[PDB]
């Protein structure tokens, strides 16, 4: 990177990162995000209620975050949820180094601290869940278990949208015996109203809907990002722009050129025939006079998800489709999903691994936050899969984390006992950093955690009700969640954020 | 041009050497911090690793090239020690630049350092005992000298896989390790982890049902130019251009393919039979579905992307040798691995090469996407194997934690060469420069770098006791008997690239520019 | 164009760069010994023996940084040694004599001191210079690894003593003079890539890469035939020069042939007649000279007339225009002993040769590679003693003690001499015991004390037999301490020394042009 000098990067980068990467969990988790203005390379107002989202569009040059920034993503890969509460978590606890750093301890020293209070913390965790849940073919359970993990990275619409997610991301499984890495794959359409944001299942293409219906129940493709205008891999497809005379014979001709076109498409089979690319006017004529469907005008995501549902490959040559550029799906039935035309495929039992939730409001900040919900749904359902477990959401559990890891650290002594003194606190920053988005005391409320000892109860969120601290029951607040995805981010919070101290200064000339 | 003349010039020599080198003892033991380098790509580092962080990107110095000149020359030859190492080196000019302080010529400097070098090098036999090629004994030289490269969690892991692979050798005198290094990972979702896999595995294979699974005689057709091409080494061009131009070779491709699996399923008949004997076609391209049936059809096992990696831990384990081509490699020349075994586990599809008539090679699978797990552990398996393979082919190996650099600077106490000042200001500070090695330990941790050696040093002038500073708390503690050795080939390559460099830039005087 | 420039401040100019270069490498120069470093503008360490390098490769000034590489490079041609002593004295003296004489107001008494200084310096050298037996070479060891070691090399010294010290006596100027002392012609030094010490064998002639480059080449036949042109091969290696036109594409590989074709048929008469060995002094290209391995021959080519004629009488060989032409021998014998000592398959002919005119290529093998060139300035150190001991048995003993003997009795002949004459004399005559007492430095101590006894001792006891060494800094018999100062040195290190500077004494302008 730059050339750096006086060790400057433990004392300064480090204790920098983290709490400049914070804030995307403090004021943005548990029951609300607080929103964000992104504007990436390409300008627009993005909404990021999500720790991870908004450190996708912050591009890291610290050495330092580019450690812990990742870490905090994978969260989003194995959770969903709680890729917040990587940070809030990582760097005070790491802010907690420097002053032991002050006391003088070695950087190594504190660190392993961490290490043996969070392998201690992996193992209070699964003793602070409360009882469990899982049905995967259900809505009203899975909304309940991922309304926390949309409501911490979303200030809209929750149980709504965890009842949609909780639709999708069973629903494309009808029956989840598990469930996938992403199936929900969404059809961007905004407009209507932002509840009139619906749920259904295989591929939409936004793009032209063109051709005629050919066979609703087989839809079977022909997926091209190729321009079926007459360009086409057996013959010259050349369009004659060189002189009126020239260009009748394409007129003449695109009935006959669009003719090697679509049968060499559907003879080899197929119903749908997916257009990346264009079909010309004669083409088109010929097209819809033999009455074959091109969806037309599409993009990669319209070409994309189809081959990543059924497989496919869209190619801008065009030629008879094989089975992979041919696939079949349960039905092309031309219908609104969330209120717009355009051609729906469907995939479940076919293919699968694709529900369309239409994302919809006034303005895209109106798609992402939605966008966030749906997907925060989509991971977190997949947590659900792997275990039925219902932790009590974030910051009722994080006292018996830390009441524990308090007379954990009254066992420590040896030099890390002050080290694992910080480790106990650093759970209790998830009150506090759903205290400061409340606007409320952090000492206080972790105070209304400890005394009454309700541990795995008591905590604050982030409400209307937040005017004043008032400790609520995370486990009854729909709130809920699980010891793997708190084990997976109380893992992770640590692992990229213990090691981030460890380094020195960067040596350049 | 300008004339920067002795002191003048030898400032910027010594300012330049231990500007650097002094942070750079930010590691040794475990205790050892780790240090960050970011070359100018961006890529975020951990190496306890002496010479490592050096020769990438560092504070551009004259002596810039001599570190990376020296540094090299301990994990080049032995494959550790350079944590240990890059330290020393001006650590002997510290106590000569004192000495030099009394207008004490760079040249009678010169000459003392490569005296009592002599006598430590002398010791470090005379210190040494032959301990064993033992898997444990190995683990105790290993959960020394892979500390004395890198921090012990990865080195610890490293105390185990590690000493496998450097005992799993066919039999090996190499210093350094080679084919038993095999780098792969599966990215995973949990923090960390190193996967000892013995044999070649290949990085990728094609394990379809027709094919053999297990392959008890799997004779290998190693396989690059694709069934895309006819009877060469090397893959020609393709043409996108003309729409007449991309129906030539599609069609003519089931020319290619063919010509390949005949060769192939008739070099099954030839070597293996048909169901009697497994074939193996390793092809390190793609695969086309005819052969692909019909390699496998056959009962020829059709290994997909094997990395050129993969095909040079292929001949020496297998014995047999490799191709680039799908057609007929001579029954001899076939490599033979008595288990072709593809495992598939999570990302990648890994094909056992087994029953290797000469297994020169292992595999070490790591976990995690993370560069920083990554880093630490990528950047201690070179130095974690080739470390313990110095105690394997070295039954000698040196004791660790200082306690032999104690055990000199007691016995080389000044004046036992008493002829003079010069050479024994050499002696001097090389008696003082010895000590680091515990000094940097309790430099690490608490006590003081020398109220726990001016211990250790009475604790080791009290007779019968090696004692050094302890790795992680910097205490007192025996290296001999808790187990500390560091390799001597190690500990030899640490006494001689230390103290040359340093006396070659003692009869540096001007430097021009 | 119009400008003017100034004596003293010339002189000056002159004084400065040289003054400079005086310095480094009378501290590398001796047994004690320094190293030139040199900061690149982007930071490369270079470092050597030699002043002269680091000027080569670093801004060089007009004034006598041009100079003092310039007359050392007539130091560095003659006697190939005391480039480092002519730097160090030249710049020196005129650092030291000009100031003390030009406030007298003179360079002319300065004029005639340099050689009055110079008279007695080379008159009590030879008087003192001490026979050394050329019969032995233990004999003319002691002075010959004394001048192998004015460099600082024992390493191929004693192995440079064993080839080239009866070398020299076998080079021969073909006028039938000296012999003795010799040019570098008849003796050269030629290396072979790698080898070892006993793949080094004493080799007194003429080695011939090209002799024996390949197997199908000659194999020891030991007396060849060199065969030049004329009948079996002729005067045109030619082209035929065919008319070229823009239609005719085969009229451009023809006229592109017909260069080889000549050396093909000139060959292809080589192929008919089949010598021993052709010289093709035009040269033969790799087409033809592969025709000349099938008819038991070697192509000796593109090497000279004068060494081809020697190696006839070198290797017994001689010019002859068809191997079926049998005249007479020249030589019928004329080969010491005929070697070829392959390093990979590529041969190279050692053709060890006694008193020819030859080249008198002294093998010179490095344990590999890199040494070799040490060992070629070894065995050229070496002959430089080799001319001198052959040439004069006398030579002094000392190099300490020789620029004390010189010193210290020069201004003791102002005591004889006295006059006007004495004060530039001395003055002169000052700078020269320094260069012990500059080595005397990094012998530590007091530099001066001890050379002012010596000085004492000088007319005390005895001067340069008896006196200061640069190993010792103090007394020893440099004939018992076997350290020796060749007299074909002496006569020249100061000589070109004092050259440059009655010469940049009387340099008193430079002008624009």
């Amino acid at each position: 990177a730059k050339h750096f000098s006086g060790l400057e990067e433990a004392v300064y980068r480090n204790i920098q990162a983290c709490k400049e990467l914070a804030q995307t969990t403090r004021t943005a988790y548990g029951p609300n995000g607080m929103n964000k203005m992104v504007i990436n390379h390409l300008e627009k107002l993005f909404v990021t209620n999500d720790a991870a989202t908004i450190l996708r569009e912050l591009e890291v040059q610290h050495p330092a975050a580019k450690m812990i920034v990742m870490a905090s993503h994978m969260q989003e890969q194995e959770v969903g949820d709680g890729t917040n509460f990587v940070l809030v978590f990582a760097g005070a606890l790491l802010e907690l180094a420097e002053e032991l750093l002050r006391i003088g301890l070695s950087v190594s020293e504190v660190i392993e601290g961490y290490e043996i209070a969070c392998r201690k913390a992996h193992e209070i965790l699964p003793n602070l869940v409360c009882c469990s849940a899982k049905n995967l073919r259900d809505i009203d359970e899975v909304s309940s278990l991922l309304r926390t993990s949309i409501m911490s990275k979303q200030y809209g619409n929750e149980v709504f949208l965890a009842k949609l997610i909780a639709q999708a991301c069973v629903s494309i499984f009808p029956d989840s015996g598990h469930f996938n890495v992403d199936n929900i794959r969404v059809c961007k359409i905004l407009g209507s109203g932002i509840s009139s944001s619906s749920v259904l299942h295989g591929m939409v293409f936004k793009k032209e809907t063109e051709g005629d219906v050919t066979s609703v129940k087989d839809a079977k493709i022909a997926v091209y990002s190729c321009p079926f205008d007459g360009m086409i891999t057996e013959t010259k497809g050349t369009v004659l722009i060189k002189t009126a005379e020239e260009l009748m014979n394409f007129s003449k001709g695109e009935e006959n050129l669009m003719d090697a076109q679509v049968k060499a498409i559907a003879d080899t089979g197929a119903n749908v025939v997916v257009t990346g690319g264009k079909v010309a006017d004669m083409a088109l004529h010929y097209a819809n006079k033999y009455n074959i469907m091109l969806v037309r005008l599409n993009s990669k995501w319209d070409l994309r998800r189809l081959c990543k549902t059924v497989g496919a490959t869209a190619l801008p040559r065009l030629t008879p489709p094989v089975l992979e550029e041919m696939g079949h799906c349960d039905s092309v039935y031309l219908s609104e999903v969330g209120d717009t035309q355009v051609v729906v495929f469907k995939h479940e039992k076919e293919d699968g691994a694709i529900s369309t939730i239409v994302l919809r409001g006034s303005t895209d900040n109106l798609m992402d936050d939605i966008e966030r919900a749906v997907d925060d749904g989509v991971n977190t359902f997949k947590v659900l899969t792997r275990d039925k477990r219902l932790v009590p959401g974030g910051g009722a559990t994080e006292i018996e984390l830390a009441k524990q890891i308090t007379s954990y650290g009254e066992t420590c002594p040896g030099l890390e006992q002050y080290a694992i003194k910080k480790f106990a606190e650093a759970f209790e920053a998830i009150p506090r950093a759903l205290a400061e988005n409340s606007g409320v005391k952090a000492n206080e409320v972790i105070s209304k955690l400890y005394a009454v000892h309700q541990e795995g109860n008591k905590n604050v969120g982030l409400d209307i009700e937040a005017e004043v601290p008032a400790v609520k029951d995370m486990l009854e607040a729909g709130i809920l969640d699980t010891y793997l995805g708190k084990y997976w981010a109380i893992k992770l919070a640590t692992n990229a954020a213990v090691t981030v101290l460890r380094v020195d200064q960067i040596i350049m000339a | 041009a300008e004339v920067a003349r002795a002191q003048a010039a030898l400032a910027v020599n010594i300012s330049a050497a231990r500007g650097l080198q002094d942070v750079l003892r930010t590691n040794l033991g475990p205790k050892g911090t780790m240090k960050m380098l970011v070359s100018g790509a961006g890529d975020i580092k951990l190496t306890k690793d002496g010479n490592v962080l050096l020769h990438e990107m560092q504070i551009q110095h004259p002596t810039a090239s001599l570190i990376a000149k020296v540094a090299t020359a301990q994990d080049d030859i032995t494959g550790d020690g350079t944590t240990s190492n890059v330290l020393i080196i001006g650590e002997l000019l510290k106590q000569a630049d004192l000495y030099i302080s009394e207008g004490l010529h760079p040249r009678i400097i010169t000459e003392g350092f490569e005296a009592a070098k002599e006598k430590a090098l002398q010791f470090l036999e005379e210190v040494k005992v032959s301990r064993e090629m033992d898997r444990e004994t190995l683990i105790d030289v290993a959960r020394t000298s892979l500390r004395t490269k890198v921090h012990a969690e990865l080195a610890d892991v490293l105390t185990e896989a590690v000493v496998d692979s450097i005992l799993a050798i066919k039999k090996q005198d190499e210093p350094i390790d080679l084919f038993m290094i095999e780098i792969m990972e599966m990215k995973h979702k949990s923090e960390t982890d190193t996967s000892l896999i013995r044999g070649l595995v290949l990085d990728h294979g094609a394990r379809h049902p027709d094919m053999k699974k297990r392959v008890e005689d799997a004779y290998i057709l190693t396989c690059n130019v694709s069934l895309e091409y006819e009877k060469t080494e090397v893959n020609s061009g393709f043409f996108y251009k003309s729409a007449e131009e991309r129906e030539k070779l599609v069609k003519a491709e089931r020319k290619f393919i063919e010509d390949r699996v005949k060769k192939i399923i008739e070099l099954k008949r030839k070597v293996c039979g048909d169901s009697d004997k497994g074939f193996v076609v390793i092809n390190q391209k793609g695969i086309d579905p005819f052969s692909l049936d019909a390699l496998s059809k056959e009962g020829i096992v059709a290994l997909r992307r094997a990395k050129r990696r993969n095909m040079e831990r292929l001949t020496l384990a297998c014995g047999g040798v490799a191709l680039n081509s799908f057609d007929d490699l001579s029954p001899d020349c076939l490599g033979h691995a008595g288990l072709v075994y593809e495992y598939t586990l999570g990302e990648e599809k890994f094909t056992f090469i087994e029953k290797c008539n000469n297994p020169r090679s292992v595999t070490l699978l790591i976990k995690g996407p993370n560069k920083h797990t990554l880093t630490q552990i990528k950047d201690a398996v070179r130095d974690g194997l080739r470390a313990v393979k110095n105690a394997i082919d070295d039954g000698c190996v040196v004791p660790g934690a200082g306690a032999v650099e104690v055990a000199m600077a007691e016995a080389l106490i000044k004046h036992k060469p008493s002829v003079k000042g010069r050479a024994q200001l050499g002696v001097q500070a090389f008696a003082d420069a010895l000590l680091i090695i515990p000094k940097v330990l309790a430099q690490n941790s608490g006590f003081d770098l020398q109220e726990t050696l001016v211990k250790i040093q009475a604790e080791h002038s009290e007779s019968g006791q090696l004692v050094g500073v302890d790795l992680n708390t910097g205490e007192p503690m025996v290296a001999a008997e808790v187990g500390v050795w560091d390799n001597y080939c190690v500990k030899k390559q640490l006494l001689h690239s230390c103290t040359v460099i340093a006396t070659n830039i003692l009869l540096v005087d001007e430097i021009m520019r | 164009n119009t400008k003017r420039e100034s004596g003293r401040k010339v002189q000056s100019g002159n004084i400065n760069a040289a003054k400079t270069i005086a310095d480094i490498i009378r501290t590398c120069l001796g047994p004690k010994s320094m190293m030139k470093m040199l900061l690149d503008p982007m930071g490369g360490i270079v470092m050597t023996n030699d002043g002269n390098a680091i000027l080569r490769e670093i801004q060089v000034q007009h004034p006598a940084a041009k100079s003092m590489i310039e007359i050392s490079r007539t130091q560095d041609e003659e006697v190939g040694d005391g480039t480092t002593s002519v730097i160090i004295l030249a710049g020196e003296m005129l650092s030291v004599a000009e100031h003390f004489l030009e406030q007298q107001m003179h360079p002319t008494v300065v004029i005639s001191a340099y050689r009055k200084a110079l008279d007695d310096m080379i008159s009590t050298l030879k008087k003192i210079s001490i026979p050394v037996d050329i019969s032995d070479s233990d004999m003319m060891l002691n002075i010959i690894n004394s001048s192998i070691t004015t460099k600082a090399i024992s390493r191929w010294s004693s192995l440079a003593c064993n080839i080239a010290l009866d070398a020299v006596k076998m080079v021969q100027f073909e006028e039938n003079g000296r012999k003795e002392i010799d040019i570098k012609k008849y003796a050269r030094v030629e290396k072979i890539p790698g080898g070892i010490i006993e793949d080094s064998c004493v080799l007194r002639g003429v080695m011939i890469n090209k002799d024996v480059t390949h197997p199908r080449m000659r194999r020891y036949i030991k007396n060849p035939r060199i065969v030049l042109l004329d009948s079996s091969l002729e005067y045109k290696k030619g082209e035929s020069q065919t008319d070229i036109e823009i239609t005719r594409e085969e009229d451009f590989t023809r006229i592109l042939q017909m260069e080889e074709e000549y050396i093909q048929q000139l060959c292809e008469d080589i192929i008919q007649l089949k010598p021993d060995v052709v010289i093709t002094e035009k040269g033969i290209s790799d087409l033809a000279q592969h025709y000349l391995m099938r008819a038991n021959i070697t192509a000796i080519r593109r090497v000279r007339k004068t060494d081809n004629n020697r190696i006839a009488r070198a290797c017994g060989a001689r010019i002859v225009s068809r191997p079926e032409e049998l005249r007479e021998d020249d030589v019928g014998t004329g080969a010491g002993l005929l070697e070829i000592k392959k390093i990979g398959d590529e041969y190279f002919t050692f053709i060890t040769d006694c008193k020819d005119p030859k080249a008198c290529t002294i093998l010179l093998r490095g344990a590999s590679k890199e040494i070799l060139s040490e060992v070629e300035r070894n065995l050229q150190d070496a002959m430089q003693v080799c001319r001198n001991v052959l040439l004069d048995p006398q030579l002094v003993p000392g190099g300490g003690a020789s620029e004390m003997a010189v010193a210290h009795a020069l201004t003791e002949k102002s005591k004889a001499m006295t006059g006007v004459e004495q004060w530039p004399y001395r003055a002169v005559a000052q700078a020269l015991e320094v260069i012990p007492r500059t080595l005397i430095q990094n012998c530590g101590a007091s530099t001066i004390r001890l050379l002012t006894s010596l000085r004492a001792k000088h007319t005390q006891e005895n001067c340069e037999t008896w006196g200061v060494n640069g190993e010792t800094g103090t007394l020893v018999d440099m004939k018992e301490l076997g350290i020796w100062e060749p007299l074909a040195v002496k006569l020249q290190t100061y000589k070109t020394a004092v050259e440059t500077a009655v010469l940049l004494l009387r340099i008193d302008d430079i002008v624009s042009g």
